[PDB]
This record gives C-alpha cells, structure tokens and sequence, in this order.
C-alpha cells in the first residue's frame, strides 16, 4: 500500500509484539525499491531479527532434546524430525532477508553506513544458515558469510570512527562467526579485542546520540573474550 | 556468547 | 497415532512453538476418547498461550488507540485492534467448539467436568474482555453459568486443597473483579477459598502439593491487591 | 490481578 502507513503498521506490530506483521510491513516497504531511512532500516533489522530469533531458539532447545535422547531412539527420532521442520522454516526466513538484500538493500546503500549496515546483515543471514547447514553447502555459505563481512570490515575501518555502534557492531558478530563458524578462537578474540581498545581510547568522539550503544557494545565484546579466553 |  | 501427537505436543512446547504445540492436542481431541490428566494440560497450556499473544497485543493496541488526538493514527491502531480482536474470537470459538462437541459430554469424572466446565468459563471471559453490547450480556452470562456449575461440582466432589478447586475459584474470583466489577464478592470467593484449603491441609497429595500451595499463593495475592 |  501507501509506505507511510505500513510503517506506521509496522510499528504497532511492534509494540503488539507480533513480529511476522512487522516483518511483512517492511518487507513489503523494501520491495518499493526506495532506500530505507534510518528508522525504516531499524525496524526491518529488529522485525526479522525476532523472526529469525524464535526459530533459532527453539532450533538450540529442540538440537539439545535430540543430544539429550541418545539411546532413547523412539524420542530422539521425533526430536530430529522437529528440528529437521524448524531448519526449512530458518532456511526460508534466511533466504527471504538475503534477497532483500540483494536485490534492493545493498545496491540502494549510498552511505559507508549503510552499506556497513546491510553487508553486516548478509553476513548475519548467512551465519544462520551456516549454523544449519550439513553437506556440500556448508562450505560455500560459510564463504558467503565471511566475504560479506569482510566487505563491511574494510569500509568501516575506512570511513567510520572506532566508537561508531556500527563499526562496533559489526566487529562484535564478525568476531562471534570467527569463533563459532570459522573455529579459530584466536582471529574471534583478536578482532574482539582490537576493535574494544580502538574505542576505549577515543571515548571522546562519542556522541550523545549513540553513547549508550557504544559503550553496550564495547561491553558485549569485553564479555565474549572473558568467555573464549 | 554475545551477538548484536 | 495418540502417543506421538502427545510427544510432538510436549516438544512444541519445550521450542514455546505453541501453535504447533496447540494443533496437536487438538488432534488428539478430536479423536474422540476421554484425555488423560497429561493431555488435559497440554491441551490447556497450548491454548492459554496461543489466546494469550492475542490478549496481550489487543491490550497494547487498544492502549495505543485510547492514547492517540492524531486521527489517522487512531485510525490504524482501531483497524489493527479490529483485525487482532478476529484472531482473539476465533481461538476462543475454537477451544469453545471442542468442549462443546467433544470434551464436556464425554467427562465422564467430576474432575475433568470441573476442568472443562473451567475451561469453558475462562474461555467466554476471555470473548467478554473485548465484546461490546448486546453481545455482551449473552458471553457474560454463558461464562458466569460455566464457573458456577463447575464451582457447585468441585464443592461436592473435590477437596478444598484440589489443585482443580483452587484453580477454579481463582479464576471465578477474576471474572468477579474485572468482568462483573465486584471485589467484594471476587475477595470473598477468594478468602473462602484459601480458609477453606488452609483448613484442611492433611488432603494435600504428594503428587500435587506444590500446585495447591503455588495456587493458595496466587488466590492471597489477589485478595492483597484488590483489598488495597 | 492473577488468573491461574
């Protein structure tokens, strides 16, 4: 429909929490083919980050069940086909957020942030489908992954300060894929480390608008490297 | 550990 | 095949996929035989959960409408409060559909009438939340007609630390308060209950102890918030 | 007010 009231929708979803609304609003905002506003982009991010958060959590619950189960093969199968059901459903949502991207959100960036933001996302969709992923996929999508947020590591060290939530953000999931997707502690840990004390020693070009952001991130990557260490 |  | 509709439902739930988790048990119940105590809560547990979304978004959006002034906006939250509220009927026509056609004529145990004479009440409060008129009147009678028959078969039949009992007069309690707006009569019916099961504790069952005096708990709470 |  009209792009204003399906953000406006978008929003009472929202605080309705009823996030498959939400997410249709703007994707159906998206495939208008104008570049999103900063606040139309946020509420893509959080509708499908719920979205794709809801498979992913019951995906660990139900995977745990089926470890859980082993030698109790009556259960353990249905646990298996459960999870087999919640993959297809994380597949789909994936692709749904990865063809946006494509198609619209990333040719559309016409700022460093933006781009940083949307090639940041491509590679969180596909390190969920990683999470996910078994045979001679695998490998390709891992690739997919890392290229992508390779791409949003160089622009961000290029154009954004180091205490950016952005730059910071993205260096907080890149490090999470090295860790979990790439196996190699020690890249996680190193790009974890380098971007908290980039920002720890520039606190003064934090602004007013994002501090809060910032110093969460900063926090959340502290934490991640007492945890890998 | 902590994503965004 | 019943084992495995009951497992799937257990599994749901565990994912908190409770649509899934509700599409199960209502596949067990439309087969036709009596539920055990363990499908009777899955049954329970899936359908408060999928009405519960509803309820909470409705409240929500109903807020936002009340609070918007900017007439295109209220607008919008109306319509969306509109279409949520079409959702909320439909769960509830549902549940009421199975206790009508299945459940109720086929308890043949005091305690599953209770539960599902519960049910059934709990289920018309729920559509009195958000009915309007004439409309109303009718779902506020037919809910107040289901907790009084289930409250008259629990007094004879049940224990007053039940679990079932207690649950029962809670929600009766509820409907008193915020369907019929009256506290006095909600806070009675709750005291009573509670004097009633802390009169008699030497009838808690080790199976459900912990139920009972989780439900004692709740009944003098709310007693605690409406008395001040 | 809680209901069950």
């Amino acid at each position: 429909m009209d792009k204003n009231e399906l953000v406006q929708k978008a929003k009472l979803a929202e605080q309705a929490e009823r996030y498959d609304d939400m997410a249709a609003c703007m994707k159906s905002v998206t495939e208008q083919g104008a570049e999103l506003s900063n606040e139309e982009r946020n509420l893509l991010s959080v509708a499908y980050k719920n979205v794709v958060g809801a498979r992913r959590s019951s995906w660990r619950v139900v995977s745990s069940i089926e470890q859980k189960t082993e030698g109790a093969e009556k259960k353990q199968q249905m646990a298996r086909e459960y999870r087999e059901k919640i993959e297809t459903e994380l597949r789909d949502i994936c692709n749904d957020v990865l063809s946006l991207l494509e198609k619209f959100l990333i040719p559309n960036a016409s700022q460093a942030e933006s781009k940083v933001f949307y090639l940041k996302m491509k590679g969180d969709y596909y390190r969920y489908l990683a999470e996910v992923a078994a045979g001679d996929d695998k490998k390709g999508i891992v690739d997919q992954s890392q290229q992508a947020y390779q791409e949003a590591f160089e622009i961000s060290k290029k154009e954004m300060q180091p205490t950016h939530p952005i730059r910071l953000g993205l260096a907080l999931n890149f490090s999470v894929f090295y860790y979990e997707i790439l196996n190699s502690p020690e890249k996680a840990c190193s790009l974890a480390k380098t971007a908290f004390d980039e920002a720890i020693a520039e606190l003064d070009t934090l602004s007013e608008e994002s501090y809060k952001d910032s110093t969460l991130i900063m926090q959340l990557l502290r934490d991640n490297l007492t945890l890998w260490t | 550990g902590h994503s965004l």
